[PDB]
RNA sequence: AUUACUUUGAAUAAAAUAAGAAAGCGAAUAUUCAAGCAUGGGACAAUGC
RNA sequence: AAACUGCGGACGGCUCAUUAUAACAGUAAUAGUUUCUUUGGUUACAAGGAUAGCUUUGUGAAUGAUAAAGAUAAUACUUGAGACAAUUCAUUCAAGUGAGUUAGGAUGCCACGACAAUUGAGUAACCAAUGAGAAUUUCUGAUCUAUCAAUCAGUUGGUAGUAUCGAGGACUACCAAGAUUAUAACGGAUAACGAGGAAUUGGGGUUCGACAUCGGAGAGGGAGCUUUACAGAUGGCUACCACUUCUAAGGAAGGCAGCAGGCGCGUAAAUUACCCACUUUCGAAUUGAAGAGGUAGUGACGACACAU
């Protein structure tokens, strides 16, 4: 629709098509409060690589105080209650 | 509000009182009497005088007075327009 | 009788006709309570006008 | 009209007044025998500031009809309008008898007369017949 | 809002962090009306 | 007790309103003291003469239009002559000869 | 014939925005839309006649 | 000084749990209501008694604990006269306003009934303003959702009463079958108080707004009330639910989402400071009081200038 009086559809059309947006939908439906281990928070106090790279990544498993779920966390540096704050990529 | 208000805020005070915005948190509340809170003080805002709208502070003489039975009536003065109460 | 206090300090009433501590929504019209504001009623406890051994002094 | 438990009577008993800004009292109001306490012309109810219009959607209610208003709502983002409607219940005095569904009526705002009724019919214009001659 | 007193920023960092043609030209430290002209033109 | 606001009624479409506050004193209702004379301290300090029961009445020159059950409560428009005052409000019965 | 549209006005809390070292204090200071009121116009439109 | 009496504590301050056409913003009405304060106007040389502080007896551990007795005043409470004002009702004459059997006059009735029996200024009733104000209400405007499509029975209207400061199903009795919905009704979700605004933007827009100011709502949860001019008040009361505290073990109080401050929570947030000197408010008033407010303390949240 393009006519001057068809403002109902295009407003309605856009609302439907927004749900296809992966980034936009993730921030509106209820998973940031039940599926995100961090919830909406920044940090969280708590208690082998892919094919072409060889070695061992030292890691840690942590149980969160609030939720209680267990997550795997990396150790920062070489030879390196715990505060955990994500990675470069969001989620 | 449970009852009539007594205090007055600096920001909420009428504009033409020329009160600053940092002098003090409160402004003096005008007591009830012969003149209203916004029509008193406790062109910078027959021949007539404008006391109301944009024409406040203007003197001049009326040309004609349209009347609309619905809402109000308009006064035109030597030319600017405004309601009767001004 | 003109009045008196109980062994626990509570006064004895005059209208009340019992012998046990009775909790009443008292007011200033019968002495045993002095209002702080105006028109304030407190459910104080008092004792009946009939004398007893609990009356610490008459 | 005395078909109820009380002796119905007028408001100023000794009557017809006239509404204000450029209106005409209908003929049926004076000669009509109807007793209406909420009639604008033969009672103590007046017409204040607001004044609307519309078409009549329903004429089933006793001494009351439903006016439909259609307008537009400009929406900023798309620079376009959308059709919208609003229905308001208007009290209609028996001074209008030919009034039927689909007619165009000028209404005025009066005091609260019911939970929903707050307006009074002032001047009506009939339209073409919508196959059902439904009147008050 | 949070405070009645006004405030402002007196500078703006560049969009591109590293560009040689800007490092030399700019080289104590490295810390309006054109559009106003524009709007009336 | 008795409130007179429209926060507990439904909408014209049948919707159920949702509570956002509590009962406020400006919507006070009062128990209807049927006139088969007290005074009530209304708002702003004015007084309402609440006639509990009364038999005499001034008049100027057996049936209740609203509720037959009332037939000997005294209300406006009641036939006894037709009462024209509001006895429960004014505190006296004033009527006219039919 | 109304309405839409359009032009002007009226009327329009301050703070803030922009405007007549960050600040501070009398700007014509202009807003600030969605409605609503008055007005000149009737080309493009919708509603019945 | 105290006490009686009077006024205020219904403003101020905090918070955002509620709440989805509800509240809120703008606009319109109140010919449908209206006080408090303030301002303008009108309408018997003095009478009668009791009461606190006062004194006396006490009581229990004690609350902002209360009991007895004997006095003494009022601008406390009354009666009482110098002589009207406004309410209800029935009838009638009738000029502003866009518009009124309207303000108003007249007739008869009821109701109420003065200008302190005041003090070195004080008081009653009514009219008007303050009042664009308070409160109700007119029109337009809100986020996501159909894995919410049919919804409502005081429901929608009519009559007559009641109740209300007052309109109105606000409520009661009788009568009718009506109201809304695909132009999204009804219902669901929010980590939803709304607006003025903020962040970012070429134009267009997207996201945020508990939080300076305006309006709303709340004081652990409901509910019911008192006093008054204003409260469904909670730094007022009453009862239940859930807690907190003192106890001589008989009993007793309390409501930090005021200012500081402690815990718990969490990634995440300051002094158990001083003073009414600014601004303002309340008071029997130029004085008193104010964790409102100002000053000082902590304070790489941020902003401006600026050493090396």
């Amino acid at each position: 629709a393009r006519g001057l009086h068809a403002a109902r559809k295009m407003l309605a059309q856009r609302r439907a098509n927004k749900w296809a947006d992966k980034e936009w939908k993730k921030g509106k439906l209820v998973t940031r409060y039940k599926c995100n281990p961090l919830g909406t928070a920044s940090h969280a106090k708590g208690l082998e690589t892919k094919q072409p790279n060889s070695g061992i990544r030292k890691c840690v498993r942590v149980r969160l105080l609030k939720n209680g779920k267990k997550i795997t966390a990396f150790v920062p540096r070489d030879g390196s209650e715990v505060l955990i704050s994500g990675f470069g990529r969001r989620g | 509000a449970r009852g009539p208000r007594h205090h007055l805020k600096r920001l909420n005070a009428p504009h033409h009182w020329m009160l600053s915005k940092l002098g003090g948190t409160f402004a003096p509340k005008p007591s009830h009497g012969p003149h209203g809170m916004k029509e008193c003080l406790p062109t910078k805002r027959n021949t007539a005088m404008m006391i109301g709208g944009n024409g406040m502070g203007r003197v001049g003489v009326i040309v004609k007075r349209e009347v609309h039975p619905g809402s109000f009536e308009i006064v035109h003065i030597k030319t600017f327009t405004t309601r009767l109460n001004n | 009788i003109t009045g008196g206090c109980d062994k626990d300090g509570f006064p004895m009433m005059t209208g009340v006709a019992t012998n046990n501590r009775v909790r009443l929504l008292l007011d200033g019209r019968n002495g045993c309570y002095k209002p702080l504001r105006n028109g304030e009623r407190r459910r104080k406890t008092v004792r009946g006008a009939i004398v007893a051994g609990d009356i610490s002094v008459l | 009209e005395q078909t109820e438990r009380a002796y119905q009577k007028q408001v100023f008993h000794h009557y017809h007044k006239q509404i204000g800004m450029g209106f005409v009292t209908p003929a049926e109001a004076i000669k009509g025998t109807y007793i209406d306490k909420k009639c604008p012309f033969t009672s103590d109810v007046s017409i204040r500031g607001r004044t609307l219009s519309g078409i009549v959607k329903s004429c089933h209610m006793k001494r009351t009809i439903i006016v439909r208003r259609d307008y537009f709502h400009y929406v900023s983002k798309y620079q376009r309008y959308e059709k919208r409607h609003k229905n308001i219940a208007v009290h209609c005095s028996p001074a209008f008898r030919q009034l039927k569904e689909g007619d165009h009526v000028v209404i005025g705002q009066c005091r609260p007369l019911s939970k929903t009724v707050r307006f009074n019919v002032l001047k009506f214009t009939s339209r073409g017949t919508g196959d059902k001659k439904q009147f008050a | 809002g949070r405070c009645l007193r006004n405030h402002s920023i007196t500078y703006k960092t560049p969009k591109v962090p590293y560009e040689r043609e800007r490092f030399d030209a700019e080289l104590k430290n490295k810390k309006h009306m054109r559009t106003i002209a524009k709007v009336m033109l | 007790g008795i409130t007179r606001d429209s926060r507990h009624k439904r909408r014209a479409t049948g919707g159920k309103k949702n509570s956002m506050q509590k009962k406020k004193k400006n919507t006070m209702g009062r128990q209807p003291a049927n006139t088969r004379v007290h005074d009530v301290r209304c708002r702003y300090g004015i007084i309402k003469r609440r006639a509990l029961r009364l038999e005499n009445g001034n008049f100027s020159w057996v049936y209740n239009a609203s509720d037959n059950d009332f037939v000997n409560t005294l209300v406006k428009g009641a036939i006894i002559a037709c009462i024209s005052s509001r006895p429960g409000q004014t505190g006296s019965v004033e009527g006219y000869i039919l």
